[PDB]
DNA sequence: AGACACTACGAGTACATA
DNA sequence: TTTTTTTATGTACTCGTAGTGTCT
């Protein structure tokens, strides 16, 4: 269980072995993680758009934030990670993303509420949003604007100009 | 918590078949009196309202009023994986979460535990059918289905006219024009074939055929369709279940 | 707020061919045709908001009298108009028997005929040719080029033109007299200026100004309706100095909320439809505008790109 | 609860009195709905100007709290094709209301992403059913709409929010939240918004979270600039002065230290230098042509990546070569 | 009452339609040829269509008519069928015409007589072919098309039939009309002459109490572009208000009834490369909007047609101090820019809103740079055939590389550029120097890399320039090649 | 104004279903004697005629002869709504732009009217004057339907031979059925009668015969009249009138 | 009870695109 | 005077195995 994961991390490349697991391991991107830590005590996480050069820690930051928010148990049930290795046309955005956003948040267990804040919303992260077509991006507008009470959107990209 | 154990399995299957391809997103409400659910069509033209009391269930236990929203496609997919000989059990936890549909066989230990993830629909539960109706009538299900799917071939609109002791269904289209005139009469050896009609004012109003063709699908539940019509009032098409009722509120056309 | 009133475009929609202030020649032609009968197949083309649908509707109404409900088949772009519809319903209507006066015929009105598929348009040929003695076809479109030549060969072609300021002014004065609205000459002039030969848009802007300010004045009209988009773009492109064009782009277009895509598209259209400069200068300007549009579409749409486009256009104009 | 929504969603206007910035449009719409003469509306404007909020508050004022049921709201998130029009919109327009008496409202939000066939089918739905229903089309780009559909609706242009309206909304938020804001900080906030309420609300929430205190202090310009990562006018003018006056090595060192000490971006510095040099009164426009062309080229190259140092040196050299002609 | 027809209720098109072959306007040669072909039809069928006469008609059992719309193809066919004593069975695109539909309805009539011919006339034997069918298929070009459809069914029916099969279409040179290339006798109805249409117009004018001078009929025809039907409709439409049109109101009449027809992908190349259009006078007559609409008439071939023959003209718009080579280079640069634009258009994100820009960069600007006279002939774009050939060669090279990957461990291009110059000398060269006893070496070499006979034949087709094997393989003695191909199907090869 | 009334809608329903697939439009003439209707196939190969007199109608009123051109698909859709226990009534007014099919139920108070819009058909009503047919035979319709269904599954062309008081139905693998004329007194329905004057050789198609034999529900016996230079006549008897089919042969 | 007309959801084929 | 071209969502047509209510 835990020891197997420790050994696998110890037998992984240094890029993935030393991936920041908490919002404290990030060294230089302090302005964003300060707000991310202060909103961890509150419950008003807004829709976020991470942009910058490659290798600055956007994916690591959002993963550490989702972990510190939901715990290793709700981490697998209250997240929706859509990367560039999947289909992200208009059809996918309209069916899958909208169905997940319209879903209700999963009930936390007894051990979850004791150690983690467990916010009343889930997170739909979209990694590498540069490859998303403009129509599939415009389809996300009302999807993220009306279901903000139950889901939160996190876009990640390198060129902020590629997003409408 | 919520425990709703049915007596059979095909009952809920036919209940969902009544409006399978009619609406999409429903929000059931389970209280101490029973399950009640109203759902608006995608085009916001008709409203399905179903109420099943504690009579159709074999066991019923509801602590607090719970609201479970779900899509009818996923509900149909879950219900199709259940055998017609199994026993159905709806379970809900303290807070509203994925409803547990349990299929329990009566002879072999077959525990089919499906978990349907809920939706988050705006629970805009209104209070409807609390208004006085100008004309009320009741007629067998088969006759209504026949008339509807016979007039739907001549046109796309159906005008219903209630005059003094006179019911009239008119279909005016392009290839032809049909008109059926049924008269109120009550039989004694067959009390179920009677066509009752209590009218206070003449009613003249048109509906669409694409919606009547889906309303008549509910004729598999009951055999006496009640129809309530009035000027500027939703047409009430009521099927009477053995425990509750399933009523479709259809919006009349604009002349 | 329980019920609303009909708009002035629908309320004052002409019901007789005399109330139409459009092209006098074609209107008088349709009047004489409806008075004598024998209406032939026709295709009416033009721009939106000049009286094409109302014209054919008034023609069919005055030609059929009370038999309009049973002798006119109206099919819009909102209804299915594929090959199956033309095969079944249009053919059943053309073959349908109807006792009409000895000078009338059944009319098939097809609104937005430029949207019908090629199969339906091809199937309609023999449908309109075999029943041309008891069924007549009237198409109403915006582009005659979208209708195939075989269909156009079997009908008359009525090309509706833009409504001059005189006709729109006369219609607006008639509407004001029928509505008793306080107006002013400069206000009506501004309405005609912002209408650009669009009668429907003119009536809509007039009703909006009336219900929003009460008095039809140039000030209120310009306050509720901005200046025409292509004219400001033309004035920006035709500027003699780079500073003047930059100031125009900044104040009139960028500070008022006009997106970069709309600006570059209007610039392309104006340069294409321009006639003040030579052909080669217009081609170079279109080339630069397209080079800028290629960056605007990639998400690099900002004020700096439009400023650079204007600078390159002025450098081209700098001999 | 509403205390969990983001500030952009939490402070969404629910009535027509909470929609600032648009006064000529809001008053005319209120008069339309009061006198009853409500035509087909076309709200055209940039993002974050308040079109969706305006139409939602309008439908709320028209139908009451029953808005979500007596109004058919379609957007780009929903499937909007020609068959979708033919079935849904025509059946909604042709029939009557289920809950009350009155006209119907079809809100086609973000209708600039609809197909041309859908608009061609809808343009005759708007004209045929016009005595029992209405159409409101929201758009950011007026070029994606056919002229036929564009001519059937009354066009209302939502101007970018001015200084007074954004300041009023900021004051309302500062009353609603236990937060204080500096005057110069407020001015800088107005400057980096371009009339976008969403950006203002988002960065205000971010600076409130940045305070790191129980909010007994004030939010200054430093907090704002460190939150949005935007360059300060001081560093902007210092870099511009070092480029215009100092040597190549000195200007390079100044740009490097300014962009590396605060972690600023080259695109933000480019935009700031462009905004500053816009007020510069110069000689013959050849220098302005060269400056604009080279800066736009460098911006388009930055929009695709590359070497940041090479692009910074390119900016310096371009500005220098452009001002070398102004002599 | 119903049979009673009214002349004021019929269109001028149908009330003045030709009732006999002597009233058709122009194209007498085509009508006479069709008449001679239909008259000698049974005589040809009696000899299985083997006998051929001086007219050249009799070998094709079916006939096709093609031309612009409205010149009288259908009327001529119907009149010939009526005057030759036949029963007309007419079908067209308005009726459901598919493969299954044609097999159900029409297929049962290619070898079956009519049933109404008996009822019509039996007491007097005017002609033995009165009990025969003629299948007049109108609007053949309106079918669905493709691999599945009634087009191929009719093409195959045109090969086996015992009844005359007349086909009418408006567009002949179409891909869907390709199966009809060599199966039916093709007749072309062309632009009718002005004299017959003039006489017919005089007749219908004096009949309709309408004044008309013969000096306007020529302009009416040239604006109508050979369509008597549109001329008749124009007369019927304008005569109701203006009863005389000689030289005053003809300007507005022509400007209002101009035929806006799309040009063929070859006429667009001629108009685009016309030097007069880009002159100072021609620019304000054929505006830039018209030039862009010219490209938009067919936006799939116009850029290719321009790039094909933009350097095969004599420019007349050369600026002072600019040679032909400079203009050609600028046109080629703009062609490359339009290429980039087109790649951006037909790629991801579907940037089709850039189509007007591609109009100028690919078609308008390169033509304007090189506009002038046509030196030779307008050559069709050869880029399509070269692309098809290159794609086929890439497929073959991919097969060869996937066959020999087990030994080469290189890429497709890395094998084409490097391995083939040595594979040629390994396989083919021992044949030119060692006779027929070098067969075992070649077999072993091709086995060591899992080559095949088809692969061997495909390898020798990649070399160009001073190394072409199309003659070297013919120089090889046939005995050596026969021994090689015989040894190939004998020895076992491990795939 | 014509007003005709049947005893039951099943008779007219079966009459229409007998030939509902060979023609789509049909002109029903209406005189004082009865209703006669002929319709030519869309390929002009099969002509289906029918005549029904007053004996089949409970009530019949026809002041003046009138021709009603009506489609069969829409008429079939309309007749499918009626029930077999209803009394069908055809009603038409002066200048009949439409025809009313009225269904009355005798034991319930339900009246179902259906107004159908007639078509404008080119009424080239050809005379059906009698032609002396070379051979005139008669055999039960059920065996005819069976034999045509048998030969249809083998090929499309069906050759009929009337020779030396023998009938031959051959289909070119290649099948053949030979029929003898034998008159049986105990079973007068299966009495295959034959009167031959010249030996006849005819050849028809598959689909035409398949659609003709589907009308073998009104009469238990069909009469076939054949001639070398005349189309074959297949007559089915009715209670009051008769339904004839006229089929053209194939080339030789 | 079963056969087969009626039928409506689904895989395949193209056809445009300002 | 003539043949072809990668892909991406919307639109229209077609055959078509399939699921179920009905009649000999
Ligand atoms: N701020 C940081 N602090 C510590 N390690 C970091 C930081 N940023 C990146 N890394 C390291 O770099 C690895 C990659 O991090 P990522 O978050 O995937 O980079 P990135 O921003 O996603 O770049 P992309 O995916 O190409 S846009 C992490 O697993 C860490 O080992
Ligand atoms: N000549 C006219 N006289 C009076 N009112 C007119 C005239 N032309 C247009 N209108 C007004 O404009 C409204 C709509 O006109 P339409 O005929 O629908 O426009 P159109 O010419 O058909 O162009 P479309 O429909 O957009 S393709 C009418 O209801 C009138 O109120
Ligand atoms: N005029 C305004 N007054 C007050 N708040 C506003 C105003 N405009 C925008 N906002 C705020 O910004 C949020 C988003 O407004 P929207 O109306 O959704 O923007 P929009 O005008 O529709 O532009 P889009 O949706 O990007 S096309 C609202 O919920 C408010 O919090
Ligand atoms: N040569 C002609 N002389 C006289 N009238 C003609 C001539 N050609 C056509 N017409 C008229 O045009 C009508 C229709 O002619 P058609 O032959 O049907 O046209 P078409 O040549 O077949 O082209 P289509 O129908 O588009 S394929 C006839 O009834 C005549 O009134
Ligand atoms: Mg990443
Ligand atoms: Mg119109
Ligand atoms: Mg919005
Ligand atoms: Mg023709």
């Amino acid at each position: 269980s835990k020891l197997a994961a420790e050994q696998s991390l110890a037998q992984q490349p240094w890029v993935e072995k030393y991936r920041p697991k908490n919002l404290d391991e990030v060294t230089a991107q302090d302005h964003a993680v300060t707000v991310l830590k202060k909103t961890l005590k509150s419950a008003n996480l807004p829709h976020m758009l991470f942009y910058g050069p490659p290798g600055t820690g956007k994916t690591s930051t959002i993963l550490a934030l989702t972990k510190e928010l939901y715990g290793p148990d709700l981490m697998k049930s209250r997240i929706l990670e859509l990367n560039a290795s999947d289909e992200r046309g208009i059809s996918i955005v309209r069916e899958k993303v909208k169905n997940f956003a319209r879903l209700t948040v999963s009930k936390p267990s007894k051990h979850d509420l004791e150690n983690y804040p467990c916010p009343p919303y889930k997170i739909i992260i979209l990694d590498e949003a540069d490859s998303m077509t403009a129509d599939a991006q415009s389809a996300l507008r009302r999807t993220m604007e009306t279901y903000s009470g139950v889901t939160r959107f996190c876009l990640i990209c390198n060129y902020v100009t590629r997003i409408i | 918590m919520l425990e709703a154990k049915f007596e059979e399995a095909s009952l809920f299957k036919r209940i969902i078949d009544g409006f399978k391809d009619c609406v999409q997103l429903v929000n059931f409400q389970c209280k101490e009196d029973g399950i009640i659910a109203q759902a608006v069509d995608d085009s916001r033209v008709l409203l399905v309202s179903l109420e099943i009391g504690v009579e159709a269930f074999q066991e019923y236990r509801c602590d607090h009023p719970v609201t479970l929203g779900m899509d009818l496609t996923s509900l149909s997919k879950i219900l199709r994986c259940g055998n017609n000989t199994d026993t159905l059990t709806l379970i809900a936890d303290n807070t509203p979460d994925s409803i547990i549909l349990l299929f329990e066989d009566t002879k072999k230990d077959r525990i089919a535990e499906y978990s349907l993830k809920l939706m988050d629909i705006d629970a805009d539960f209104l209070k409807i059918e609390e208004l006085q109706y100008d004309s009320t009538l009741s007629l067998p299900s088969s006759e209504f289905s026949k008339i509807v799917r016979d007039l739907s071939q001549l046109s796309d609109s159906i005008n219903i006219m209630i005059t003094k002791e006179t019911i009239k269904f008119v279909a005016d289209g392009d290839i032809g024009s049909g008109s059926v005139i049924i008269k109120p009469f009550v039989d004694m050896e067959h009390p179920e074939t009677s066509i009752k009609l209590e009218m206070d004012q003449p009613v003249d109003l048109t509906f669409g055929a694409k919606y009547l063709l889906d309303i008549i699908k509910g004729s598999s539940l009951s055999d006496r369709v009640g129809i309530r019509l009035s000027s500027e009032a939703p047409a009430l098409f009521q099927f009477d279940l053995k425990s509750g009722f399933l009523q479709f509120f259809l919006a009349p056309k604009f002349n | 707020t329980l019920s609303l009133q009909l708009p002035w475009v629908e309320k004052y929609r002409p019901q007789v061919l005399s109330d139409i202030v459009g092209n006098k020649e074609t209107i008088d032609r349709l009047q004489q045709i409806a008075k004598d009968g024998n209406m032939p197949h026709m295709i009416i083309s033009g721009m939106p908001g000049i009286g094409k649908t109302t014209s054919v509707h008034c023609l069919a109404h005055e030609l059929l009298g009370r038999s309009y409900a049973d002798g006119v088949l109206e099919l819009n772009a909102s209804d299915d108009r594929g090959i199956d519809v033309v095969r079944n319903q249009i053919k059943h209507f053309a073959q349908k028997k109807l006792h009409l006066p000895p000078g009338k015929h059944k009319i098939v009105i097809l609104d937005e005929a430029d949207s019908m598929t090629a199969g339906a348009q091809q199937a309609l040929r023999r449908t309109m040719e075999l029943y041309s003695n008891s069924t007549r076809f009237a198409f109403a479109c915006n582009q005659s080029n979208k209708i195939i030549e075989p269909l156009q060969s079997r009908c008359a072609i009525l090309r509706y033109s833009k409504l001059s300021d005189e006709d729109v002014l006369k219609r607006l004065l008639q509407i004001i007299k029928l509505e008793d609205v306080k107006y002013t000459n400069d206000g009506l002039e501004a309405i005609i200026f912002t209408a650009e030969g669009d009668m429907r848009q003119a009536i809509n802007n007039l009703q909006s100004t009336v219900a929003g300010h009460g008095l039809v004045n140039a000030d209120n009209v310009f306050k509720i309706v901005d200046s025409p988009h292509p004219l400001i773009v033309k004035k920006m492109l035709l500027a003699s100095n780079l500073e003047d064009s930059i100031q125009i782009l900044r104040t009139d277009l960028w500070k008022k909320g006009y997106s970069s895509i709309d600006i570059v598209t209007t610039s392309f259209r104006v340069t294409k439809n321009l006639a003040q400069v030579k052909e080669s200068v217009r081609l170079e300007m279109i080339k630069e505008i397209g080079l800028t549009h290629m960056r605007i579409l990639e998400g690099v749409g900002t004020y700096l790109q439009l400023a650079s486009m204007l600078a390159k256009i002025h450098k081209l104009n700098n001999k | 609860s509403k205390e969990n929504l983001p500030w952009v969603e939490k402070y969404r206007p629910e009535t027509l009195d909470e929609v600032y910035g648009q006064n000529e449009v809001i008053t005319t719409v209120r008069k339309f709905v009061d006198e009853g003469k409500l035509p087909h509306l076309l709200f055209y404007g940039p993002p974050g100007t308040g079109k969706t909020s305006t139409i939602v508050a309008l439908a709320r004022e028209i139908y009451g709290k029953n808005y979500s049921n007596m109004v058919l709201e379609l957007n780009a998130s929903d499937d909007r094709g020609i068959d979708v029009v033919r079935n849904q919109i025509k059946d909604f327009a042709s029939t009557r209301q289920i809950f009350s008496k009155g006209f119907k409202l079809i809100i086609l939000d973000e209708a600039d992403a609809m197909t041309n066939a859908a608009q061609n089918a809808l343009r005759r739905v708007i004209e045929r059913y016009t005595k029992n229903t209405r159409f409101c089309v929201l758009a950011n780009y007026a070029h994606k709409l056919t002229p036929a559909l564009l001519s059937r609706c009354t066009r209302f242009r939502f101007q970018p929010l001015p200084q007074e309206a954004i300041e009023r909304r900021i004051a309302n938020v500062l009353v609603h939240e236990k937060l204080k804001l500096s005057p110069n900080a407020e001015k800088a906030l107005i400057e980096l918004s371009n009339g976008d309420m969403r950006r203002v609300l988002n960065v205000l929430q971010s600076c409130k979270a940045t305070l790191d205190n129980p909010d007994e202090d004030e939010i200054s310009d430093d907090v704002i600039y460190e939150c949005c990562g935007a360059p300060r006018p001081s560093d902007l003018k210092a870099v511009l002065k070092s480029i215009l006056e100092d040597d190549w090595g000195t200007a390079h060192y100044t740009l490097n230290k300014v962009r590396s000490a605060k972690g600023l971006a080259l695109i933000d510095l480019i935009e700031g230098i462009v905004k500053i040099l816009e007020d510069y009164e110069l000689q013959n426009e050849e220098t302005r042509v060269h400056l604009l062309t080279k800066l736009a080229d460098i911006e388009y190259s930055i929009s695709k990546g590359g070497n940041d140092q090479i692009q910074g040196s390119a900016v310096i050299g371009a500005i220098k070569a452009s001002f070398e002609n102004e002599t | 009452e119903r049979d009673n027809v009214r002349e004021e209720d019929k269109l001028w098109t149908v009330k003045y339609a030709p009732t006999n072959l002597q009233q058709v306007c122009g194209n007498k040669g085509s009508v006479m040829k069709l008449k001679n072909w239909l008259a000698n039809w049974e005589n040809s069928k009696k000899n299985s269509f083997k006998h051929a006469g001086k007219d050249g008609s009799g070998v094709f059992r079916a006939a096709m008519l093609y031309g612009p719309p409205g010149i009288g193809k259908t009327t001529a066919a119907h009149l010939v069928a009526q005057e030759l004593g036949y029963d007309i069975l007419e079908q067209n695109a308005s009726d459901v015409r598919s493969k299954t539909l044609l097999n159900a309805g029409v297929k049962n009539a290619l070898d079956n007589m009519s049933v109404v011919g008996y009822f019509k006339h039996n007491e007097e034997a005017q002609n033995l072919n009165g009990k025969h069918f003629v299948i007049i298929m109108d609007e053949v070009d309106g079918m669905s098309g493709g691999d599945r459809g009634g087009v191929g069914q009719l093409a195959q029916f045109c090969r086996k039939t015992s009844t005359p099969l007349i086909l009418i279409c408006n567009e002949r040179n179409l891909p869907k009309m390709r199966p009809f290339d060599r199966v039916c006798l093709d007749i072309q109805f062309r632009r009718p002459d002005a004299n017959s249409i003039k006489s017919r117009l005089m007749t219908i004018a004096i009949r309709e109490k309408f004044k008309l001078d013969p000096n306007v009929i020529d302009r009416l025809i040239q604006t109508t572009r050979g369509d008597i039907r549109q001329v008749i409709n124009l007369l019927s439409t304008i005569s109701t208000t203006t009863k005389t049109i000689n030289h005053e109101n003809i300007n507005e009449i022509s400007k209002a009834w101009e035929k806006n027809i799309a040009l063929k992908p070859f006429d667009i190349a001629h108009k685009m490369l016309d030097g007069q259009i880009y002159s100072d006078i021609g620019s304000r007559n054929f505006t830039l909007n018209d030039k862009i609409a010219l490209y938009f008439d067919d936006f799939d071939f116009t850029p290719l047609m321009i790039q094909e023959n933009y350097l095969s003209t004599r420019p007349s718009v050369l600026k002072p101090g600019q040679s032909h080579l400079e203009a050609v280079a600028e046109a080629a640069n703009c062609i490359s820019l339009g290429d980039i634009v087109e790649k951006k258009i037909r790629s991801s994100e579907q940037l089709w809103s850039l189509l007007p820009l591609h109009a100028v960069l690919s078609s308008v600007y390169p033509a304007s740079k090189v506009a002038g006279h046509m030196a030779g002939r307008i050559n069709f774009t050869a880029w399509l055939g070269q692309n098809s050939k290159s794609a086929k060669y890439y497929r073959l090279l991919q097969e060869i590389h996937y066959h020999t990957r087990l030994g080469t461990s290189t890429d497709k291009i890395g094998l084409r550029l490097d391995y083939l110059p040595t594979f040629r000398k390994r396989l083919l060269d021992p044949f030119l120097k060692q006779g027929a006893d070098a067969i075992s070496s070649v077999i072993e070499v091709m086995d060591d890399y899992y080559l095949t006979k088809e692969d061997w034949d495909s390898i020798m087709e990649f070399f160009v320039g001073p190394d072409v094997t199309t003659a070297i393989i013919k120089k090889i003695p046939a005995t050596v090649k026969s021994g090689f191909t015989r040894k190939y199907n004998s020895m076992t090869h491990p795939v």
